[PDB]
RNA sequence: UUGAGCCUUGAUGUGUAGGAUAGGUGGGAGGCUUUGAAGUGUGGACGCCAGUCUGCAUGGAGCCGACCUUGAAAUACCACCCUUUAAUGUUUGAUGUUCUAACGUUGACCCGUAAUCCGGGUUGCGGACAGUGUCUGGUGGGUAGUUUGACUGGGGCGGUCUCCUCCUAAAGAGUAACGGAGGAGCACGAAGGUUGGCUAAUCCUGGUCGGACAUCAGGAGGUUAGUGCAAUGGCAUAAGCCAGCUUGACUGCGAGCGUGACGGCGCGAGCAGGUGCGAAAGCAGGUCAUAGUGAUCCGGUGGUUCUGAAUGGAAGGGCCAUC
RNA sequence: GUUUAUUAAAAACACAGCACUGUGCAAACACGAAAGUGGACGUAUACGGUGUGACGCCUGCCCGGUGCCGGAAGGUUAAUUGAUGGGGUUAGCGCAAGCGAAGCUCUUGAUCGAAGCCCCGGUAAACGGCGGCCGUAACUAUAACGGUCCUAAGGUAGCGA
RNA sequence: GGUUCUCCCCGAAAGCUAUUUAGGUAGCGCCUCGUGAAUUCAUCUCCGGGGGUAGAGCACUGUUUCGGCAAGGGGGUCAUC
RNA sequence: GCGGAUUUAGCUCAGUUGGGAGAGCGCCAGACUGAAGAUCUGGAGGUCCUGUGUUCGAUCCACAGAAUUCGCACCA
RNA sequence: GCGGAUUUAGCUCAGUUGGGAGAGCGCCAGACUGAAGAUCUGGAGGUCCUGUGUUCGAUCCACAGAAUUCGCACC
């Protein structure tokens, strides 16, 4: 394997101690590393892992939401991180400022069918540093979507050598090494080659682990 | 097993049921070409994928 | 002088655009600011030119960054990251090169000693040598050893018990011989099936691309045919056929038995489960079969609700795989 | 000659030179468990291998094979030395399934490595060794003269039972 | 190698498989002795067909020879072996 | 098959900036020669070992397989 | 008798998946020589022993037969 559940919750409460959470001045945040040896073009060991962590922390993820007229009423209810409308699409048709804010500090960018400008407006922005929009369901009854949305994160990797996603943060190192390790299955679900190892290590909003392992 | 034109073994165990067994397969003719249905099991004949995966 | 590690000390780069000398791998959008802390401005001295040095400012004004531009690609703020290898510290070893309280003194002077063993100190020698104790290597018939089948028209040869058919040998069975003919040291990625299919040659006569021949439509209707190495036998409502559909060749018991000397070798009414094969009647344990291995004892090995001299883990065993 | 009294009575041969050979010397041999006694009261012209076949000439040649050994340019791949990978045994981490570190230890054929020997060099006393078919002389046929065959190869330094 | 006094009936011990057999070996008898039992067992008269010991043919495949011609093949001659 | 290296012309092999794929001997032809050899020069010469992925572009980067090949496993 | 090689170019002989027939040598041509060999460059040289079968295809293999020929059987 790569790794297992105690080797990351052993290796998780290090992360969290002061010898690698230095504190600049909010509650912050840990994340699980990838390196590979021999990773290369060819595709076979490439990555796109769009995981809802399996035990939320405590800071929620940057979900934008593009809904239609009738759910709108809800979307208003789920708490999303931004809106704009299916409408008002029409609008941002060249204003670059408002698209490069999105894409740099939002994540994720929910997306109703109707909304197909948005395949248009976003992608040379936010495509670059890896970050992806996607087919919102039509329901008023919208809340899991968004909810599964405001605690993911995704193994970005495309052609380059590692990955490092956000998985917990200052106050639960057991719960999130079962987030720690559902991205590792992620990986080795897509990636059956298992040897290209480097190594694995996790890591705050600063100093990395070098995991037991 | 000791031999080259030679009758030899090959661990054959189950698409399900983790269950081995062997008697024949030969190097002298070309190789990529078998796996079965059956079952060890008796229940159900479904996917077997020989010593070989085909 | 040379092996293995470790940054105490180093250093291997110019192309354009970017007011500007851009390895990467990456997070996100902010980062420093106590005045002796920070840049930012402007001289002056060095040169293996890619290094730095030294002066003097102003300085809570804002300046570095997605934010505005450029480009192959950003740079503010942190994480992560040391090797090809040098200098020397700090762990530490080892061949040469030796000097020499090991040592050997079966070399001398001195000495106990009118003394062949022997006592012992100075010297003089070479030298970690000697010594032997295992492991590796063959070297030779310098102790010791065996006399290893039997078949024998007495021996030397040529042939067999093997596991195999036809002769030969006197029917339930057999009974060689340096005898007569010929033999297994194995066979499937299918030479695997359950339906369904039948009628083929040779030669006569036709006809693109011949010059014996190869799909052919008809003679006559002949039961004038075929056999992938070996063989003898199959025997035709074809198994030889061959195109569709596609690879049961079940896990478990069995009345009844066919029988033998411990293995063993053969199969089946009927009962279970549900097992796959089917319209229905209904069928059955795979290459055409004959030729193909272990006395068994020791081994090895992979799995486990089978155990394991008070236990608990557990050696070692049991079950059966796997040889 | 009186020699192996015992088959031969020598028709055995014990001579004796010598190229090479054992040892620069507590020298070779070691009988004896400890001798250091032969060799030595002695030096590689003393003493031992394996022999020698009066005497004096004479020892051609010929290295394919196999001896004899001796070496080091470089490969086969052992004590010796141990890259590692996999484990065991076990802290830490796990409501559990189970992950999983030092230390201790199991197990590598890591990488050197030539005894042998592929090899490289020399051996005349080291082991034995001299090939056949197709064509033949002013006569039979003698068998000088013949082209060659990757064949290791045809009676040669004599006197002729 | 060799039955150290006598007697009476069953009683060829003395052979199939063989045997890195050589008067040697595993069980075994046609044996006795002790349990046990049925028409169990044998020859006949009979039922019922496989055998191929004989025998006999010419059928096959192999052919006797003699007739009579079977686009078979020989001898002679014209001819270009 | 464990792992590495190697496979580019007939054979030995260069092939590491990914952009033109080749040298050497030998083969061939001319020159030379009297003929050849030798010298000299031009000319010849491929399953880039296999085939896809990645790439604008592949001998070249990745991988699955093979053969050539070095050491190597082994108490069924 | 069994087993084996062998009947493959003048000469010595190679050769086979099982589909071409080879080479040193010899002859001949091309020229160099008045000429010939060498050395040269091109052409050519076959009882593949026979029969049969397998087979795409037999020089080959298996089977049967001739004929040389080799060892052992023989005492």
């Amino acid at each position: 394997m790569l790794a297992d559940k105690e080797s990351l919750i052993e290796a998780l409460k290090l992360a969290l101690s002061t010898e690698y959470n230095v504190k600049r001045n909010f509650t912050q945040s840990v994340e699980i590393i990838l390196t590979f040896k021999g990773i290369d073009k060819k595709g076979d060991l490439k990555l796109r892992e769009i995981v809802p962590l399996p035990k939320q922390p405590s800071k929620a993820k940057r979900v934008l939401v593009v809904p239609s007229s009738e759910q709108l009423e809800y979307a208003k209810k789920a708490s999303p991180k931004v809106v704009i409308t299916r409408e008002e699409l029409q609008k941002l048709q060249g204003q670059k400022r408002p698209v490069k804010k999105l894409a740099r500090q939002n994540e994720w960018f929910l997306i109703n069918q109707e909304s197909a400008l948005a395949g248009r407006i976003l992608g040379p922005a936010l495509g670059p540093r890896g970050k992806f929009p996607t087919p919102l369901p039509n329901t008023a009854d919208i809340s899991e979507y968004i909810n599964r949305f405001k605690r993911s994160v995704l193994v970005k990797t495309k052609d380059q050598p590692q990955v490092q996603v956000f998985i917990g943060t200052e106050d639960k190192p057991e719960d999130l090494a079962e987030n720690a390790i559902a991205v590792l299955n992620a990986i080795e679900n897509k990636a059956k080659v298992e040897t290209n190892l480097r190594n694995i290590y996790v890591k705050t909003t600063g100093k990395a682990v070098k995991v037991k392992r | 097993a000791k031999g080259i034109r030679e009758k030899i073994k090959l661990v054959s165990s189950a698409g399900t049921g983790h269950f081995y067994t062997t008697t024949k397969n030969k190097r002298t003719k070309p190789e990529k070409l078998e796996l079965k249905k059956f079952d060890p099991v008796v229940r159900q004949h479904v996917i077997y994928k020989e010593a070989k995966i085909k």
